[PDB]
């Protein structure tokens, strides 16, 4: 009979999974502030971290990663992606991102270079407190509407789906457990946009954007969802090609670099109390068919016809495996 | 050749100082009679050792210490212990009743009976030092006495003696041995009144030696004697460099100039490696590679915390036995490229490396094997703070509701010295957080 | 050298009390003619505190038997263990309290409490450091109840920095002596609100339920009660009379248990109750302390809340097995324990087993169920009093209706301070 | 990598290595707080005693 608390009440994914672990009968949940807890599904800001592990004859596990937030956050990304080795500033699935307050003269003294060179010189500027994002041609209009946000480059030249000539993105939800085993669900979704791709609404594709912004949501997928099944489909019959080798093959990729390199900075191997986190991973492919990373989630939500699948996942292999009760994940092994 | 005074208050002070100087005996080759046969100045003497033995015309080498307790049962096991010869009755001060876990009931009332005497023991111990240096002060953070007597004797420390340093050896509450429910009042009543008394303090959490005694020691259940002696071992490595030869902390004022810039953070965090149970009859020696390295998982630390997640401000690896150079530089080398070590910014970041070829002892028939090589790092690291967090909230918790505060308020202590020390707390927290983020 | 001074008053008193130094002299080798006959410098090494040490090392139980009729002492005097108790300390009247709050606290009692006193002051002044009393006593009767709390206001006042710790045994209508029993208790308890620091209620209602439901006894005595109150009242003092370190004195136990002044009303509880050679586990002893049918004051804990808990076990067990089974009901009953007093639950471990037990356990509970033993004692009270019936035996004693409205008041607050920290 | 300050003599040594350069109360004051307390306590005597007068 073990015992577990609620910190977040407004996340969709646990409660899901605190639904669950409530209908296997062995699970009992305690008040919020009760600390002779198994399982804290803790909250997003201000976790008190410092206080987990110490409570004697009790194994007790968080649903967070101490330190995911230098992963998690649009300028802790860039840095950490620009001044780790293992990532180095060659990275070839990162756009060339700068972030503003610094890196003012840098990011100009590239911008210089792609205006004189005829070269494409459109850049994106966003940072975590949006929902706000500006996408321009002229350097001063970006510096200008951020008087911390980050600017990158605007992948001009990305994969659009046909009939359409629509804009996507990819979202892999991948699960980390005590152990740090990388569990990458198998399945993801394409929150593709319902307005064709203009160079000169139909480039953000954010769920509530395409819903509130744009008249054709809903038109050629529900929900401005696509999901592996049909997408791959699409890949075989248009291109010739897999989901599994086009694609899927950089996603793996790029989910063991980001992080295999954050895993001694986090990793609660030896430490008083165990981390999971189910992670949120946002990419963008071209129409080269390259993987680009957008950046990553530390509080994802879920398809809603994959809750039921991925919520039992997150008992299956990061709950019951440190507390045992009486695959659809792809372990991304290292 | 500078002196240093010992103090210990209350039961955790006293049975921890008993174990000590038991070490420092062994240590030093000094019998439980007194006599120490490597001493061939006979009567006296400026040397190293000198700065913990004073030294009488017989030969005998009596430790300057002071043990205090408002209850004679634990200082009588002294009086009678195997060491009982080495002190003099005038250091062993005992009273008739305890503080009964209650702070309040020994700084107040039982302290202001006592305080004029205890000064009096320790100014004779003065009297006989030609430069003292200042105090080693032992207590506990949740009992009454060891919390209330010892922030009344700080702070008469600091009207007699102003231009002396003090050190704390503070033992931090945990639930898996605590005798009190009142325990989280205590430590953050003391720790208010006795911060700007103290220059540098070794908090040691009881948790951590619990468990370091569970798992390294293979002890089901440690009981106060398992984990005085591995305490003592962190205490012979900290007062190491007073004891020997040497130039790293050679007097207390170093301890403040190595580990603590900012005056109230003087909380060093401290690491020690190896503990191998002496149960194994044959046990791999560590390398100095592998103990240092050790000295980065926090289960091997005094005050369980994940200084990753913080930032350090200064750094001293202090080795004993089998150690050179060479081998600390080369597994330095490697721990940078292996762990999340963050100095601040107004910080160089490097350490402060002290060997002592004397491989260190172990007591006879003791939990401990005898290694080769050890090593003790203190690390004044923000991580630490995670203990006054949790120390803090209990506090909140029992605060909220004015949980047990009748018994400190019926013994003349305001109801506002409670929200006073909490509010220091809320400080010191909040300098943590400047310094480390 | 931490002394305490025992007193016994009135019949159920002197009673309780007899059985009490007749088990703890068992455990400690002391022989009915207070000469040692024991194994084991355990037995020796806090004799100290319930003993005093005469010529030809005897041993003298530090216990004042107090009476408004010889009748009961004089089978204390008699009984088994009689001869062991100094005989200046057998402090008696002839009149008797007929049952009566008012004549063992106002008229009878006053008589005799200042001979009383006398004797308390010499047992005191031969202590090196006395740190407290402790008093057994019913709530139901006369002198026990009504001079027994003029008694403790009395030592009060004379000794104000002394913790003050009773054995109060409570009315019940299932074993009633008189109808005036709630009267005498409601009276008794706020002047036990005010002058003890611990208070074990000990209710004569969970009493019988545990003879006859659990134990088997379809028609129990007061002599089957009393058994039960032997075994809790050693278990309870296990702390005082062995070396240890949890609540090794009063006012350590008092500091630990008590977190308001007035909400220091203990539940105690014991196991093994067993109607007997098998061996009892560690878990089942957890189990069965932890039970309510093992309360001994018929109060439901699921009804309320646990502000401190004192767990003491006693034989040669697993010390690691004990933390762990605590650790489980605790971790498995997180709701009963309120989470504003981090780490209410103390644990201590002795080795010396009760008479005739491979192992027992003891439970000390400041809960705040605790109220339906006053709400229990209240309703009974207002029931007569709301008619004035039978209160011609107090007011003939000099007493007012105005002290029992008071009286009736006091103890709906304390009911009323319970309920506002069970929420 | 630096090695500085190397003391080196028969019980051991000691140096320092870097790796990356940077970027009270009077007696008279106690004994006011000190018998501030124990007036409060024989303060709080006092109205127990006239209680208990009563
Ligand atoms: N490590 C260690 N901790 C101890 C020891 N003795 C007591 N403690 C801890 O100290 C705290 C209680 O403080 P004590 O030293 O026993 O109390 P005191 O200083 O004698 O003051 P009083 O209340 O008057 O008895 C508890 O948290 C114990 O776990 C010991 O020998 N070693
Ligand atoms: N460098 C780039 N090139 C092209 N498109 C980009 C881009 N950076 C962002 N976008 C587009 O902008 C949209 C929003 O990006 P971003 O992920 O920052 O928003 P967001 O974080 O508020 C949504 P969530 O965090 O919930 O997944 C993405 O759907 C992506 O298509
Ligand atoms: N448990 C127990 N209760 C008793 C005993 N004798 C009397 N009582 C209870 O005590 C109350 C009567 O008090 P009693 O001691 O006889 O009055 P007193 O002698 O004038 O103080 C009644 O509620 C009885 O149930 C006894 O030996 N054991
Ligand atoms: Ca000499
Ligand atoms: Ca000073
Ligand atoms: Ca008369
Ligand atoms: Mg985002
Ligand atoms: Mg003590
Ligand atoms: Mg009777």
């Amino acid at each position: 009979m073990y015992t577990f608390v609620v910190r977040d009440e407004n996340s969709s994914v646990y409660a899901e999974v605190s639904r669950l672990l409530l209908a296997t009968g062995q699970w009992k949940r305690l008040r919020k502030d009760n600390p002779r807890f198994n399982l804290m599904l803790g909250e997003r800001n201000r976790l008190p971290f410092g206080r987990l592990g110490h409570e004697p004859g009790l194994v007790q596990l968080v649903n967070y990663y101490r330190g995911a937030d230098k992963l998690c956050r649009k300028a802790s990304l860039v840095k950490l992606i620009k001044t780790s080795p293992e990532l180095s500033e060659s990275c070839t699935w990162f756009p060339e991102s700068y972030v503003i307050y610094d890196e003012r003269e840098v990011f100009l003294a590239a911008y210089n270079r792609r205006r004189e060179g005829r070269e494409g010189n459109v850049w994106i500027a966003k940072s975590s407190a949006g929902a706000g994002i500006l996408i321009s041609s002229e350097a001063s209009e970006l510096l200008d509407f951020i008087d911390v946000h980050v600017i990158q480059k605007y992948l001009e030249k990305p994969l659009l789906l046909e009939p359409g000539h629509r804009k996507f993105d990819i979202r892999s939800w991948v699960l980390v457990d005590h152990l740090y085993n990388i569990y990458l669900y198998r399945e993801g979704v394409l929150r593709t946009s319902s307005e064709p791709y203009n160079s000169a609404t139909c480039h953000l594709t954010n769920h509530c954007i395409q819903k509130e912004y744009s008249k054709n949501y809903g038109r050629y997928e529900e929900g401005n969802e696509m999901f592996f099944e049909e997408f791959n489909q699409y890949l075989m019959d248009a291109l010739n090609t897999t989901l599994e080798n086009s694609i899927l093959l950089q996603i793996k990729h790029i989910i063991r670099s980001c992080l295999m390199c954050i895993e001694p900075a986090i990793s609660t191997k030896h430490l008083h109390y165990q981390s999971f986190q189910l992670f949120g991973f946002d990419f963008m492919v071209d129409e080269e068919l390259k993987v680009w990373l957008i950046e990553v989630n530390g509080a994802p939500a879920c398809a809603q016809k994959l809750y039921a699948e991925l919520c039992q996942g997150i008992v299956d292999v990061a709950i019951s495996s440190v507390f045992p009760l009486a695959s659809i994940f792809i372990k991304l092994h290292h | 050749m500078r002196e240093c005074i010992s103090i210990h208050v209350g039961q955790a002070g006293v049975q921890i100082g008993n174990a000590c100087w038991e070490l420092y005996c062994l240590e030093h080759g000094i019998q439980p009679d007194g006599q120490m046969p490597s001493d061939k100045t006979i009567g006296g003497g400026d040397d190293s050792f000198n700065t913990f033995f004073s030294e009488t015309g017989a030969g005998k080498h009596v430790p300057r210490a002071v043990f205090v307790d408002l209850e004679p049962t634990v200082i009588d096991e002294v009086r009678t212990g195997t060491y009982r010869q080495l002190f003099h009755p005038e250091q062993l001060i005992t009273g008739k009743e305890d503080a009964a876990n209650n702070y309040a009931r020994g700084h107040y009332t039982i302290g202001k009976e006592i305080i004029d005497l205890v000064l009096d023991r320790i100014r004779k111990l003065a009297d006989q030092c030609t430069g003292l240096q200042g105090f080693l002060v032992f207590h506990s953070f949740g009992g009454g006495t060891g919390s209330g007597f010892t922030s009344l004797l700080m702070e008469r420390l600091s009207v007699d003696y102003g231009k002396k340093s003090k050190l704390e050896f503070s033992i931090y509450p945990a639930p898996q041995v605590s005798t009190a429910v009142v325990e989280p009042y205590n430590s953050i009543l003391t720790t208010h009144t006795t911060l700007e008394h103290s220059d540098c303090a070794f908090m040691v959490d009881n948790e951590a030696i619990y468990d370091i005694c569970r798992r390294n020691l293979d002890i089901e259940r440690p009981t106060y004697t398992n984990l005085n002696r591995l305490i003592s071992q962190i205490v012979s490595s900290i007062t190491a460099s007073l004891r020997f030869d040497g130039a790293l902390n050679v007097d207390l004022t170093e301890f403040q100039t190595n580990l603590v810039p900012y005056p109230r953070i003087h909380f060093p965090l401290a690491t020690y490696a190896p503990v191998i149970s002496a149960e194994k009859a044959y046990h791999e020696q560590l390398s100095v590679a592998e103990i240092t390295n050790a000295c980065f998982e926090p289960a091997n630390q005094m005050v369980k915390c994940d200084p990753r997640h913080g930032k350090y401000m200064a750094c001293c690896l202090l080795y004993r036995g089998d150690v050179v150079p060479k081998d600390v530089n080369a597994a330095i080398a490697t721990i940078k490229t292996k762990r999340s070590i963050q100095f601040v910014d107004w910080c160089p970041t490097g350490f402060k490396v002290g060997i002592n070829y004397q491989p260190p002892t172990v007591v006879p028939g003791g939990d401990l094997a005898k290694v080769q090589r050890a090593v003790c790092m203190l690390s004044n690291t923000t991580a630490i703070a995670e203990a006054w967090a949790r120390l803090d909230h209990k506090f909140d918790l029992m605060y909220a509701k004015r949980a047990f505060v009748h018994w400190y308020v019926g013994e003349g202590m305001e109801e506002g010295e409670f929200s006073e020390a909490r509010e220091d707390m809320a400080a010191l927290e909040k300098d943590y957080e400047e310094v480390g983020v | 050298m931490r002394e305490i001074v025992h007193i016994q008053a009135g019949q159920c008193g002197n009673q309780i009390g007899a059985k009490f130094w007749e088990v703890i002299s068992d455990e400690h080798g002391i022989d009915p003619t207070g000469s040692y006959h024991g194994d084991s410098d355990l037995q020796l090494e806090r004799i100290n505190v319930y003993y005093n040490e005469a010529t030809g090392n005897k041993y003298v139980p530090r216990a004042i038997l107090v009476d408004l009729e010889p009748g009961t002492m004089d089978s204390v005097r008699s009984g088994p263990f009689g001869q062991i108790f100094r005989p200046d300390n057998f402090v008696f009247g002839q009149s008797g309290a007929g049952n009566n709050w008012a004549k063992g606290h106002y008229t009878e009692g006053a008589e005799l409490v200042d001979s009383v006193l006398d004797v308390v002051r010499k047992e005191s002044e031969s202590c090196d450091c006395l740190q407290g009393f402790q008093l057994t006593h019913s709530l139901g009767g006369g002198t026990g109840s009504g001079m027994g709390t003029l008694l403790i206001s009395k030592i009060r006042e004379e000794y104000p920095d002394r913790i003050m710790n009773t054995f109060s045994v409570m009315p019940s209508p299932k074993v009633s002596d008189t109808v005036v029993e709630p009267y005498n208790a409601t009276l008794s308890v706020h002047q036990l609100v005010e002058n003890t620091d611990e208070t074990y209620c000990i209710d004569n209602e969970a009493l019988y339920d545990i003879c006859f439901r659990t134990l088997k006894l379809t028609t129990p005595t007061y002599g089957d009660l009393n058994h039960l109150v032997s075994a809790t009242m050693s278990g309870v003092t296990t702390c005082l009379r062995f070396p240890g370190q949890l609540n090794a004195d009063l006012r350590k136990l008092a500091v630990n248990m008590v977190p308001f002044p007035r909400l220091h009303f203990f539940m105690p509880g014991f196991a093994p109750l067993t109607s007997q050679y098998r061996a009892l586990t560690v878990p089942e002893l957890t189990q069965q302390m932890f039970d309510s049918k093992n309360m001994m004051a018929a109060c439901d804990p699921r009804h309320g809340r646990y502000l401190t808990v004192a767990a003491i076990f006693r034989g040669r067990m697993s010390m690691k097995e004990v933390d762990e089974q605590m650790l489980n009901v605790q971790n498995k009953n997180s709701s009963y324990f309120v989470e504003w007093i981090p780490n209410n639950v103390k644990t201590a471990v002795c080795d010396i087993p009760p008479r005739g037990l491979k192992m027992s356990a003891t439970f000390i509970g400041n809960s705040t169920a605790i109220q339906e033993l006053f709400k229990r004692i209240s309703e009974q009270f207002t029931a007569m009093f709301r008619r004035k019936a039978f209160l011609h035996w107090y007011t003939g004693e000099g007493m007012d209706e105005m002290e029992f409205t008071e009286a009736e008041s006091n103890m709906n607050d304390l009911v009323s301070e319970y309920q506002q920290y069970q929420d | 990598m630096e090695v500085i300050e190397l003391n080196k003599c028969t019980s051991g040594q000691s140096f320092e290595v870097i790796l990356k350069p940077p970027s009270d109360p009077s007696l008279e004051e106690i004994q006011k707080k000190l018998e501030a307390a124990e007036e409060r306590r024989k303060y709080q005597e006092a109205e127990l005693l006239k209680h208990l007068a009563e």
